């Protein structure tokens, strides 16, 4: 009873705290909210995962009903055992083949998403979108634009983008100081295909652990 | 901190964190936005909170001005 | 059954390893355990032991390991501002 | 081989199934302790990443199973990690969470103490004796 | 280049005394530096007591250091050294040498980019550092972390570390150190693959070696010497040097040197556990590190 | 033990003798009962060896083991190997129910 | 920072978004809906950028620009005194109103007529809790077109108290 309304005020627990914004509500409740302020904010600690308070067995998601079976790591779908046996609703294959696809051709592979250190999976989340995401930052560039959104933009070869015209009286992007578009900046000889523009870097080892050789552990 | 306002759930309170007219309390009290003060009830403590968020040498000729401030120094380049 | 068998080696566990926090845990009794580790470590190792020696500057080596050894019990900060 | 095995663990772990989770766990036990040291820690980061929403998950078998696979991970990540989130989710207010997580901490006392010295996030301000001997440099 | 207890101070040279010419606050994990270094003026690993190395980048006409890397974890860091520009050694109060380096995400941004639009200006960083920022604002509030790369323990405490770009005109450049209770012992990386292949092949031979001659020792005794007789003592090899931390990629030569000793019966034992070269080849490989690579 | 819940242990320090199993029981690891790659023979304190009661299995605790057991590798870097005196004091409602359902 | 996107095709993807955007602008975060209940695109998007800069580019060069299925891609950027006033005369029209209170202080908006029990009533929003004070020390009881009007702080429990002038003190600053 005293010892539960004897509680300070979470606002009064924020200026003991460095990072103020991790405190929640409930740490009033806490036991010892001084110190659990200075564990729970101390630098390289990972908050507890949040779907605590909920009773819902931290699985009753949706998405859970959306997430699909299992997809074949490429190098191991490169092995074609995918075709000898249909998972979906004998196949003997070559020691030397299964061997290398591990060793030969997969010692340098990792998966490509993983997680990083206060990475933590809560119940709504799913990895594969971000793995797209992350992989779609990577092959995607401005100044260029993809077959499929250039027809459904119904943007003919060789005719630059609409925003063109407006980016001759706007200017460049604030975001890309060395975008480079032809007819503007940059050569529209140059022009080709899906790609009306690329950005010009004004920027122009060994690591110690340097191999120099790589040599993976023969079966035979 | 609104309006003495009541809310018939704890969901819909947290939700009031992040709310327009909420943000326009704070800032327009002088209180700036976002996830710091998430937690705010009362108008006072967050006020506190933030008065909580809110030595250069550049060397002298006279070899005194080691004490002496950059800027400083800067005006007595445009003195001198 | 399952749960009241580790409840039993709770107890047990607790008896060798001495402080295990179990459920509802002062900060004293923990912290306490914090400290009593720490300072095993660190006089447990003549490594870090001939650190904190000369560091801390003490005359002889022993002098900081047996202060160590004293400094785990609470009693020696008040033995320490009675000299 | 262990390189392969965490995107399957992955559709494993986030499985709604108690069972395809708990021998998930079963699986991150060997897993981790054989391959432990070899220099997959981040690849165990992964893996753990993903068990630690399921430290919440009651029944006898999906707990000793989810201990195990947590005390496996310890030894291939060190206690460093494993205890960052220990010590993030360490006391709390909820008297469940509180009782779920000391119960990894009392296995992590069991098995490691000195290894646990260094990682204790304890500081002048944190708490009031504190060590006046860690602050000391040569 | 000085560290206060908080804060870093580089101070000039003033006449009648020294003057600051710039300060850095640091961020409110550091309490204290106990040790710090620089590559080549451009960048610096700055060390704590309670806390594990930070990297900042001096940027001049910001005439600041830019904190771009935290570190993973607690380690209290005695002495550290650069090996390279994204890589760096560092020791333990508690014993532990290990080497850090800094993600490929953030060295493509820093080879990218300039240090003025660190602290501000535009620098675009893929969506998950974000919500890291605002979702685990303490952890990654300098948006990067160390990926362990070697760990070790010396049950030492090393003093003193120095990078040598050869030892005795040897190629490959080693890294030596002193320890506090005494001791000098070195790193050295090993070129190619197969170097670490056969080196932990031996090393994980040696490890159960006590083991491998227990369960001989039992079958013998089932057909008609304790446990830990090769090894004297019960530590595992690989339980002794994970200790703290496991061991991540650094393989123990003081472990495959014991081979040398064990007389012809055991070690011809030993090495027929692998379908690869024998004893007397394995002996080339151990003993070929002293000469060749110092 | 790892599967069977009511069975209890023992956890006192190990003395030199060696804990016996019966040939039924033969392989397991006493703590995980696994039957892979072991290590260590397996040390019981004095108090539990004694009289007749040494020749019991430490597993099942009711038939006369000839065999030493042996704790795993996995069981070894746990540290449970040196845990304490495994053995099983309480026969288990398993064993139980399977004597009284029998007879 | 962030920009509201509007007259999608549910056939736009949001791969297809990013790359769209990526041509202006980096974008940092995309929030692009996916309807529940029928499984399809709402046709709006929100594209967080990394700055307003950016944003308000975007704005500018996206607006009426791109054509996506042949429907246009739009684009857009994403606590006040209050007196009760009761008993007036019919004849007192809201700009008569409007009058009556300027001279007393600004308005933030129009009044607001309402009949309760018959009982002509209204609501006065001024911009000053001072001002406000003012229209009702003068105001308060007095007889305009020859009916009695009581002037006080409309319930919100009734505006006024004292961390309402400290507040409101501080959104006129
Ligand atoms: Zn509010
Ligand atoms: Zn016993
Ligand atoms: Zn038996
Ligand atoms: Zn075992």
């Amino acid at each position: 009873k005293r010892r539960k309304t004897e509680k300070p005020s979470l606002s009064q627990l924020k200026s003991q705290v460095p990072y103020p914004q991790i405190i929640e509500w409930y740490d009033c409740d806490a036991r010892y909210p001084g110190l659990l302020a200075s564990i729970k904010c101390t630098k390289n600690v990972i908050p507890v995962p949040s779907h605590w308070q909920s009773k819902k067995e931290y699985l009753s998601g949706r998405s859970l009903l959306g997430k699909r079976p299992f997809e074949l790591p490429d190098i191991i779908k490169k092995t074609n055992i995918e075709q000898m046996r249909s998972t979906l609703p004998a196949l003997d294959l070559d020691y030397k083949k299964l061997h290398d696809v591990f060793f030969k051709i997969g010692a340098n592979w990792k998966p490509d998403h993983l997680l990083c250190f206060g990475d933590v999976y809560y119940e709504n989340r799913n990895l594969f979108e971000e793995t797209n995401w992350k992989r779609m930052v990577d092959h995607k560039r401005p100044g260029r634009i993809s077959q499929e959104l250039r027809a459904i933009m119904n943007l003919p070869e060789g005719q630059l983008p609409p925003w063109c015209m407006k980016m001759k009286d706007i200017g460049l992007p604030t975001g890309y100081p060395d975008l480079k578009i032809a007819g503007l900046n940059w050569d529209i000889t140059n022009l080709k295909g899906d790609v009306y523009g690329k950005i010009i870097p004004n920027h122009h080892r060994n690591y110690f652990g340097a191999l120099i050789s790589f040599e993976t552990p023969e079966f035979e | 901190i609104c309006s003495n306002k009541v809310y018939n759930g704890r969901r819909t309170f947290e939700r009031h964190f992040n709310e327009e007219r909420h943000i326009y309390h704070l800032r327009c009290l002088g209180i700036e936005p976002s996830s710091v003060f998430k937690g705010i009830t009362k108008i006072k403590e967050a006020q506190e909170l933030w008065k909580n968020m809110q030595e250069l040498e550049l060397e002298e000729e006279d070899e005194e001005g080691n004490v002496m401030s950059k800027k400083v120094y800067d005006e007595l380049k445009k003195q001198g | 059954a399952e749960k009241q068998r580790q409840l039993k080696l709770q107890k047990i566990y607790k008896q060798k390893y001495i402080g295990l926090g179990d459920e509802s845990t002062t900060r004293e009794q923990w912290q306490r355990n914090v400290r009593n580790d720490t300072l095993n470590t660190l006089q447990g190792h003549s490594a870090s032991l001939e650190y904190v020696s000369l560091s801390r500057g003490d005359l002889s080596i022993r002098d900081t390991r047996i202060h160590l050894l004293k400094s785990m019990s609470p009693g020696y900060k008040a033995y320490l501002r009675e000299e | 081989y262990i390189y392969f095995i965490t995107p399957l663990l992955e559709d494993a772990l986030t499985d709604r199934d108690l069972v395809h989770r708990q021998t998930a766990s079963n699986v991150i036990t060997h897993l981790a302790l054989n391959c432990s040291g070899t220099g997959h820690e981040d690849a165990f980061i992964h893996l753990m990443n993903l068990l630690i929403p399921n430290i919440f998950e009651t029944s006898p078998h999906a707990i000793m199973r989810i201990l195990e696979g947590l005390e496996a991970l310890s030894q291939a990540l060190g206690p460093g990690l494993f205890m960052n989130y220990i010590w993030a989710g360490l006391f709390h207010p909820a008297k469940n969470v509180r009782k779920a997580f000391w119960r990894v901490y009392n296995n992590m006392y069991v098995m490691y103490q000195d290894a646990m010295v260094p990682f204790y996030p304890v500081t002048p301000d944190n708490n009031e004796e504190y060590i006046e001997e860690l602050d000391l440099v040569l | 280049l000085t560290a206060m207890g908080s804060t870093i101070v580089l101070y000039g040279l003033g006449k009648k005394q020294l003057l600051r010419r710039s300060v850095t606050q640091t961020p409110v994990s550091i309490t204290k530096i106990v040790s710090m270094h620089q590559w080549n003026y451009e960048r610096l690993a700055v060390g704590d007591i309670h806390e594990s190395v930070t990297l900042f980048i001096w940027d001049p006409a910001g005439n600041v250091f830019i904190p771009y890397v935290d570190d993973s974890v607690k380690r209290h860091v005695t002495v550290l050294k650069f090996l390279d520009e994204a890589t760096v050694i560092g020791a333990d109060r508690y014993g532990n040498a290990w080497t850090l380096r800094s993600p490929p995400e953030c060295e493509k941004i820093m080879s990218n980019h300039d240090p003025s639009e660190l602290s501000n200006g535009a620098i675009k960083y893929p969506l998950d550092v974000i919500t890291l920022q605002q979702k685990l604002p303490n952890t990654y509030d300098c948006k990067f972390k160390f990926q362990l790369l070697n760990h070790f323990f010396v049950n030492d405490i090393i003093t003193d570390f120095h990078i040598l770009d050869s030892l005795s005109n040897s190629d490959r450049p080693g890294c030596i150190y002193m320890g506090l209770q005494g001791t000098v012992g070195c790193f050295i990386p090993l070129l190619s693959k197969g170097n670490v292949f056969m080196m932990g092949n031996i090393e994980n031979i040696m490890a159960e070696a006590d083991d491998t001659f227990y369960l001989d020792y039992e079958s013998r005794k089932k057909n008609n010497i304790c446990e830990g007789s090769c090894s004297i003592l019960g530590r595992d090899h690989q339980e002794y040097r994970s200790y703290y931390a496991p061991v991540r990629k650094v393989i123990d030569g003081d472990l495959c040197e014991n081979f040398l000793r064990l007389s012809l019966n055991e070690q011809e034992f030993l090495a027929k556990n692998l379908k690869s070269v024998q004893v007397e080849d394995i002996i080339q490989t151990i003993n070929e590190v002293r000469t060749n690579y110092m | 033990s790892r599967h069977q819940f009511d069975l209890i242990m023992c956890l006192k320090q190990p003395g030199v003798q060696t804990g016996l199993l019966c040939e039924k029981c033969d392989g397991k690891c006493p703590i995980c009962d696994s039957y892979v790659r072991p290590k260590r023979k397996v040390r019981v304190c004095e108090n539990c060896s004694f009289g007749k009661q040494a020749k019991n299995c430490i597993i099942c605790n009711l038939n006369v083991g000839v065999n030493d057991a042996f704790y795993c590798w996995e069981c070894c870097r746990l540290g449970k190997d040196k845990d304490g005196c495994p053995r099983i004091l309480n026969l288990g409602s398993n064993r139980l129910d399977r004597h009284f359902e029998k007879k | 920072n962030t920009v509201y996107v509007g007259n999608i095709d549910p056939r736009i993807t949001k791969e297809q978004l990013y790359e769209l955007f990526i041509q202006i602008n980096p974008v940092l975060r995309i929030k692009y809906p996916k309807d529940k209940v029928l499984q399809a695109y709402q046709g709006y998007a929100f594209i967080e950028f990394y700055n307003q800069g950016d944003a308000q580019y975007a704005i500018k060069i996206m607006n009426n620009t791109v054509r996506l299925y042949d429907r246009l891609i739009k684009v857009r950027q994403v606590p006040i005194a209050k007196l009760f006033i009761k008993n007036l005369a019919d004849s007192i029209d809201s700009d008569q109103l409007v009058k009556i209170f300027n001279k007393f202080g600004k308005l933030i908006r129009e009044p607001e007529i309402f009949y309760l029990s018959k009982l002509k009533c209204a609501y006065v929003y001024f911009e000053d809790f001072e001002k406000a004070d003012l229209a009702i020390k003068s105001l308060n009881n007095q007889l305009v077109a020859n009916n009695r009007i009581t002037v006080d702080y409309a319930f919100k429990n009734g505006k006024g108290n004292a961390k309402y002038g400290d507040d409101v003190d501080r959104l006129l600053n």
